[PDB]
RNA sequence: UCGUCUACUUAUUACGUUGGGUUCGUUGUAAAGCAGAUUUGUUU
RNA sequence: AAAUAUUAUGAACAAUUUAAAAAUUAAUCUGUUUAACUAAAAUGUUAUAUAUAAUAAUCU
C-alpha cells in the first residue's frame, strides 16, 4: 500500500519502518493518498470548498 | 510558450559524461572539461622546458633537460643529428619503455595534447605510443607512467 | 639540478667572472 | 551458496600470471599474503549479517579481526 | 557481368563450396598435362595417380598427394580427413574426372 | 566589444542579495572553505550495525518496537557523535531517520 | 546474445549500479592492506585479463567504499585502505540491460574457417605495406570486404587468416570499401592498433587519403569542395538514398575536395577526391550528381551515360560490365619512416584503369602531392 | 520506385484515394509500376496529359 | 568503422508461356561513440 | 583599545577531513617592486657509457 522499496545503502539494505505519527491509520479506502499545497490561507480554504 | 531564463554556468557542473572525465580514473583521451593552469599564463598550454647554456661542441642537446627527472638525465640509444636531417627534426630518441619512447624534437617547443593528463602541452620531448604519433605525451606523465609501471598499459 | 618539474625555468646570465684554477 | 566467503590460499600461479605487467613491477610482489580476503557476496541487513558471520564463523570487520586473535590462553608445556 | 566475374574467380582459386565444373580450370590443364606431356612432367617432378584403395596403400606407406580430386558422389579418405595430412581436397564433376582421367576410379 | 552582458554584483556567493530563508547555500568546498561552520571539523566515518554502537538494553528494546536494525547514514555517523557530548548539526535530506 | 542492453545514460547506469545487488565487497584485511588496487584485483581474479580489469576499474564498475556514506572511484595504482570494502560486479549483474566492456563477457569462436594454398598465395600477393602494427593490402575490383547475404561469397573477412604471418590472432580491418572500390585497405595486428586507428576512419577536417577517379565529361571547376547530406531509408530490396543541400536531424553530412588532375576536352576527366567523412558510396554519388559527371563504369548512379560512345574505340559500352573507374590510391599513416615523413601507401591502378591512362596518354604511376608525408 | 513499392503501399492505404498525373504520351513509361504491380482497393483518377498530342 | 541485398516461392508444362503469396552479415565499443561548422594574409 | 572616514577586483568540479589533499591528471594563491659610500662575506647545476651486465667458445 506505501509502495515501500528497499532503500538501497552500500553493503547495507533495509525496509521502511511504519511512519511514526501521533494519528495511527484506521481507515483504508480505496484511493491514493495526497496533500495539496496552496499559497496562503484563503486559497487552501477555497480549494477545499471547491 | 513559457519561457524562463537559467544560465549555462548553473550546468557546466554536469559537464563530464562519465565516470573518467568526472573523476579521472584514467586517461583523459582529448576529452577533458575542467583545466588548471599557472595564474597569469593567456596561452594556455603548460610547458615542460630545457635550459640552454653552451654550444653544441660543449653541451648537447639533451642535457639541456638534466634539471628534469627521469631519462633525460642518460643519453639516448639514437641520435639523428648527423647526417640528413629528419622531416620532423627528431634529434634524440631513448630507448623503448614498453609502449613509450621518449623522442626530442628540434626548434621551438611543438604544441601537442598529451592523451594521459589531457592538457595541450609545448615541449621538445614527446613519448609516443606503439609508434602511433597520434598518441603522444608530455615528459611529465612519460615519467610518472615509468615510476608506477604502467608503462604496457597507458 | 634545481629544476623540478613544476618550477618554471628562466635563463641565467652565464658567469663571466675569471675563476681560480683547480688544484691536486 | 553461503553470503560470505572466507580467506581462501591463493592458487597457483602460471607462468605469465606470476610474471608481473611491468619489469619495474617486480619489486611490489616482495611481501604479498598467500591468502585472500574475506568477501559478502550481496547487500543484507545488519542482522542478516550478524547472523552470517555467527554461522561462517568468520568476521565482516577487519578492525574486529585484528583485535579478536585466535590464540590458545593456557600456556605452552 | 560481376556476379558471372565472381563466380569464375571462386572456381579459379578454390574457395568452400566450389565443385570444378569447367574442362578450361587451371588445376585441371595441370593433371591433364602430368598425365599427358612426359616434359611438363618432368619439369614439376609431378604425377598422377588413381584409385582410392591404391592411394589408401600409399598414405599407409607415408606418401600423400597435394591436391585430390574427388568425383562428386563419393566420400571423402579418412586419411585425407586426418590432420598429419596437408593434401587439399576438391570436388570436381564425373566429366571433370573423365578428362583429367579415362577411367576414373573416383580419386 | 569584448563582453556585451552584464556581471552580477554578488561578490561572496551566488544569490548574495537574497535572505537565508529563500536561498540554499552552497556545500561545493571551495565555497565552504570561508564558512564559519562547514570549513571546521565535518564528522564522515560510520558505524554498519546498532550493535557496534554502546546501547543500553531498554534502547535495544525501543528500536525493535520501532522496527528498526540497520541504521541509516545519518544515523551511522551523528549518534556517535552526540554520545560522545558534543554540539553536533544533523544535517541530512528528507525521510533519512533523521528525528532517530 | 547482448539482445537485452539498452542504452543508459549516467544517470541510469549509476542508478542501476545503486539498485543492483550484484555485487562483492571483499574486505581490505591487514594482509591486503596497503596493496595496489590492480595487484589485489590481478590476485583474486584469475580468470580476468589485466585489460579486462583495467577497463572495469577506469570505467567505474568496481569502485571502493571508505564507510563515508559514497563511492570512491580510484586508478589502478591507488593503495588500498585499512577495513574498506572494495566493490566488484558478479557475473549476474551484466544479466541485465547494462552492456558489459569488451573483456568481461567471454566469445566463443565456434567455427574455424579454411584457406585453400592458391587463396592463401593470392592474400600474401595483395599485401602492399607490412609493419608492427599495419598491415595494407590491395583489395581488387569485385571482391565484397565484408560476407555479403549470399554465404557462398568469398571476401576480405574470409581470406583476413591468411595475413597472421607470425601472430597468434588474425588482423582487424580498420574501413571498409565498396565490393566495386579497388585500392588500399588498412588491417590492424594488434587489438591496441585497432583502438588507436580508429580515431583515424572517423570524421576529420584535414584529409589523409586519396581517390582516383575517370569520371564520364569534365566539370565546370578544376577544384573545389563537395557537401551533399544523405539520408538513408529502408527499402524493398536496398537502401533509398536522399541527398539534400540542407542538414536534417535523420541525415549525415559527406564532405569531400576534388581536384581535376587531367582531362579530355568535354568528355572525360581524371578527377582526385579527398574526403572527410565516411558516407556510403560517398564519391559516386559527389560524383555522378555534385560535380554532374559520373564515374566510368558506375551502373547504380547514372547507368546509361557511365558507358559512354566516346571511348568505344576502348571499351566496347554494350557489355556493360567495366571495372569501376574509383581506385582509393594513397593513405597516410601515423607511423614514421626513418627519414622522419609519416608513412604513405600507395596502390598501383587496376588495369582498366591504366589502360585508359595509357590510351588518353597519361602518366599512370605519379605521386600525389597533396597528400604530404 | 520498386524500393519504395511499400512505402507507396503504406501511403496509398494511408489515402482515401489516389490522383496519378501522366502524360498521354509515354502513359506506362511515365505512370509508377509499383501502381500497376499491386493492387489496391483505394480507387484512382488518373490524368493523361497531352492527349491532344497522344494517339486517338 | 564508405558491406551486401530489382529476386524467391505454390503450380503449369515446353526445349518460354499462364494463375496466387513475399534480407543477411564482419569488426570495434558499453565510451576513449553518436547533429552542424572547423574558417582568419590593413593585397584597403 | 576608542572616535572618525571609505570598501564590488568578484573562481566552477573532484579528493580529504569529528587527524594530515599527499589522489602529482593533484597546488595549498594576492604579485612585484624594496639598497647611503668604502670594504668584508660561507651558495652548490660537470659526466661516469659493464654485473640479474658486457665479451666469447663447445655441444645436445
Ligand atoms: N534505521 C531506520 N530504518 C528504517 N526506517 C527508519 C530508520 N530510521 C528512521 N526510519 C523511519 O523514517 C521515518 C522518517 O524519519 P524522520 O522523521 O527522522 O525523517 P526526517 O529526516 O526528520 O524528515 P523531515 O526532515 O521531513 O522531518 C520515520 O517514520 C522512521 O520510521
Ligand atoms: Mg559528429
Ligand atoms: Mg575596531
Ligand atoms: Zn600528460
Amino acid at each position: 500500500l506505501e509502495g515501500v522499496r528497499p532503500v538501497h545503502w552500500e553493503h547495507l539494505t533495509t525496509v521502511a519502518a511504519p511512519f511514526t505519527c501521533h494519528v495511527p491509520r484506521t481507515v483504508f479506502a480505496d484511493g491514493k493518498r495526497c496533500i495539496i499545497f496552496t499559497r496562503g490561507i484563503d486559497c487552501a480554504t477555497a480549494v477545499y470548498h471547491r | 510558450n513559457i519561457k524562463g531564463g537559467v544560465g549555462s554556468f548553473l550546468m557546466r557542473r554536469a559537464a563530464p559524461k562519465s565516470i573518467r572525465q568526472k573523476y579521472q580514473t584514467g586517461p583523459q583521451f582529448y576529452k577533458r572539461k575542467f583545466f588548471q593552469f599557472q595564474k597569469g599564463h593567456h596561452r594556455l598550454h603548460r610547458r615542460i622546458s630545457g635550459v640552454q647554456t653552451g654550444s653544441p661542441t660543449h653541451q648537447r642537446e639533451y642535457e639541456r633537460f638534466h634539471h628534469l627527472p627521469g631519462d633525460v638525465r642518460t643519453r639516448p640509444q639514437f641520435d639523428f643529428t648527423f647526417g640528413e636531417t629528419r622531416a620532423d627534426r627528431v634529434m634524440f630518441a631513448w630507448r623503448k619503455r614498453g609502449d613509450l619512447q621518449l623522442y626530442q624534437m628540434s626548434g621551438r617547443g611543438e604544441t601537442f595534447v598529451c592523451y594521459r593528463c589531457g592538457y595541450p602541452v609545448r615541449s621538445q620531448l614527446v613519448a609516443v605510443k606503439a609508434d602511433n604519433w597520434d598518441y603522444r605525451m608530455c615528459y611529465r606523465c612519460y615519467t610518472n607512467t615509468v615510476h608506477r609501471g604502467m608503462e604496457n598499459d597507458t | 639540478g634545481f629544476g623540478g618539474f613544476g618550477m618554471s625555468v628562466y635563463t641565467p646570465k652565464k658567469d663571466r667572472r675569471f675563476r681560480v684554477q683547480p688544484l691536486p | 551458496p553461503p553470503i560470505i566467503k572466507p580467506p581462501l590460499p591463493v592458487k597457483v600461479g602460471t607462468l605469465a600470471s606470476t610474471r608481473p605487467r611491468s619489469p619495474m613491477l617486480a619489486d611490489e610482489a616482495e611481501g604479498r599474503p598467500t591468502r585472500l580476503a574475506p568477501s559478502v557476496f550481496g547487500r543484507h541487513d545488519a542482522p542478516a549479517l550478524q547472523r552470517a558471520q555467527q554461522e561462517c564463523n568468520q568476521l565482516i570487520s577487519a578492525s574486529a579481526l585484528a583485535r579478536i586473535p585466535n590464540t590458545s590462553p593456557r600456556a605452552p608445556e | 557481368a560481376q556476379r558471372a566475374l565472381l563466380m569464375q574467380l571462386q572456381q579459379n582459386v578454390i574457395w568452400e563450396g566450389t565443385v570444378i565444373s569447367d574442362e578450361r580450370h587451371h588445376l585441371i590443364q595441370h593433371f591433364v598435362k602430368l598425365r599427358q606431356n612426359p616434359k611438363y612432367r618432368s619439369s614439376k617432378q609431378m604425377m598422377v595417380v588413381g584409385g582410392r584403395h591404391l592411394l589408401h596403400e600409399l598414405h599407409k606407406r607415408g606418401y600423400t598427394p597435394r591436391h585430390l580430386l574427388v568425383r562428386e558422389g563419393q566420400q571423402k579418405p579418412k586419411w585425407a580427413t586426418n590432420t598429419g595430412v596437408k593434401t587439399e581436397i576438391i570436388r570436381v564433376d564425373r566429366h571433370v574426372a573423365d578428362v583429367c582421367s579415362p577411367g576414373n576410379d573416383g580419386f | 566589444k569584448a563582453y556585451g552582458g552584464t556581471f552580477s554584483r554578488s561578490v561572496g556567493e551566488r544569490s548574495n542579495h537574497l535572505v537565508s530563508d529563500v536561498v540554499l547555500q552552497s556545500l561545493s568546498p571551495s565555497s565552504t572553505h570561508n564558512s564559519p561552520l562547514l570549513s571546521k571539523n565535518i564528522k564522515t566515518k560510520t558505524v554498519t550495525s546498532f550493535e557496534d554502537m554502546p546501547l543500553y538494553p531498554e534502547l535495544r528494546s525501543a528500536l525493535r518496537q520501532l522496527r528498526i536494525t540497520t541504521p541509516s547514514p545519518i544515523q551511522q555517523s551523528a549518534v556517535e557523535v552526540i554520545m560522545q557530548r558534543k554540539d553536533t548539526v544533523v544535517a541530512a535530506p528528507h525521510g533519512e531517520g533523521k528525528t532517530l | 546474445s547482448h539482445a537485452r542492453y539498452r542504452p543508459l545514460s549516467l544517470r541510469a547506469r549509476q542508478t542501476l549500479s545503486e539498485k543492483s545487488d550484484d555485487l562483492q565487497y571483499h574486505v581490505v584485511t591487514q594482509e591486503w592492506f596497503g596493496e595496489r588496487v590492480d595487484s589485489f584485483l590481478t590476485c583474486h581474479y584469475p580468470q580476468w585479463d589485466y585489460e579486462t580489469i583495467k577497463r572495469l576499474v577506469q570505467q567505474g564498475h568496481i569502485y571502493r567504499y571508505r564507510k563515508n556514506g559514497k563511492k570512491k572511484f580510484t586508478r589502478l595504482t591507488d593503495r588500498l585502505e585499512f577495513d574498506e570494502l572494495l566493490v566488484v560486479p558478479t557475473r549476474a549483474f551484466w544479466e541485465k540491460q547494462l552492456a558489459p566492456p569488451s573483456g568481461v563477457l567471454e566469445e566463443t569462436d565456434g567455427p574455424k574457417f579454411k584457406l585453400s594454398a592458391t587463396a592463401r598465395e593470392m592474400a600474401h600477393n595483395m599485401v602492399l605495406f607490412k609493419n608492427e602494427h599495419v598491415i595494407v593490402i590491395n583489395k581488387p575490383h569485385g571482391l565484397p570486404m565484408m560476407p555479403t547475404d549470399d554465404p557462398q561469397e568469398m571476401s576480405i573477412a574470409a581470406m583476413l587468416p591468411a595475413w597472421k604471418f607470425t601472430n597468434v590472432a588474425k588482423p582487424v580491418v580498420c574501413h571498409n570499401l565498396d565490393r566495386e572500390t579497388s585500392g588500399c585497405v588498412v588491417l590492424a595486428r594488434t587489438r591496441n592498433a585497432h583502438r588507436m586507428l580508429g580515431r583515424m576512419f572517423v570524421k576529420r577536417v584535414v584529409p589523409n587519403s586519396v581517390y582516383w577517379s575517370f569520371c564520364v565529361g569534365k566539370p565546370t571547376v578544376n577544384y573545389g569542395r563537395v557537401r551533399m547530406h544523405f539520408d538513408i531509408t529502408r527499402g524493398n530490396k536496398g537502401d533509398i538514398i536522399v541527398a539534400r543541400p540542407s542538414p536534417t536531424k535523420t541525415s549525415k553530412v559527406a564532405i569531400a575536395e576534388f581536384v581535376v588532375n587531367a582531362s579530355a576536352l568535354e568528355f572525360g576527366s581524371f578527377i582526385s577526391f579527398y574526403p572527410l567523412t565516411t558516407r556510403r558510396h560517398q564519391e559516386r554519388i559527389m560524383a555522378a550528381h555534385a560535380l554532374r559527371c559520373p564515374v566510368l563504369g558506375d551502373a547504380k548512379y547514372g547507368g546509361d551515360a557511365a558507358f559512354p560512345s566516346s571511348l568505344s574505340l576502348f571499351w566496347d559500352p554494350e557489355n556493360k560490365g567495366l571495372p569501376l573507374h574509383l581506385h582509393h590510391r594513397k593513405i597516410q599513416l601515423p607511423y614514421k619512416n626513418t627519414a622522419g615523413e609519416f608513412i604513405c601507401v600507395t596502390a598501383p591502378l587496376p588495369t582498366q584503369m591504366e589502360k585508359t591512362f595509357k590510351k588518353l596518354g597519361w602518366p599512370c604511376e605519379v605521386d600525389d602531392p597533396l597528400i604530404p608525408g | 520506385m520498386q524500393l519504395a513499392s511499400r512505402t507507396l503501399a503504406e501511403k496509398v492505404k494511408d489515402a482515401d484515394f489516389v490522383l496519378e498525373i501522366r502524360d498521354a504520351r509515354l502513359p506506362f513509361t511515365t505512370g509508377n509500376p509499383n501502381l500497376q504491380k499491386i493492387i489496391i482497393d483505394r480507387p484512382r483518377l488518373i490524368v493523361f496529359n497531352k492527349a491532344e498530342m497522344s494517339n486517338e
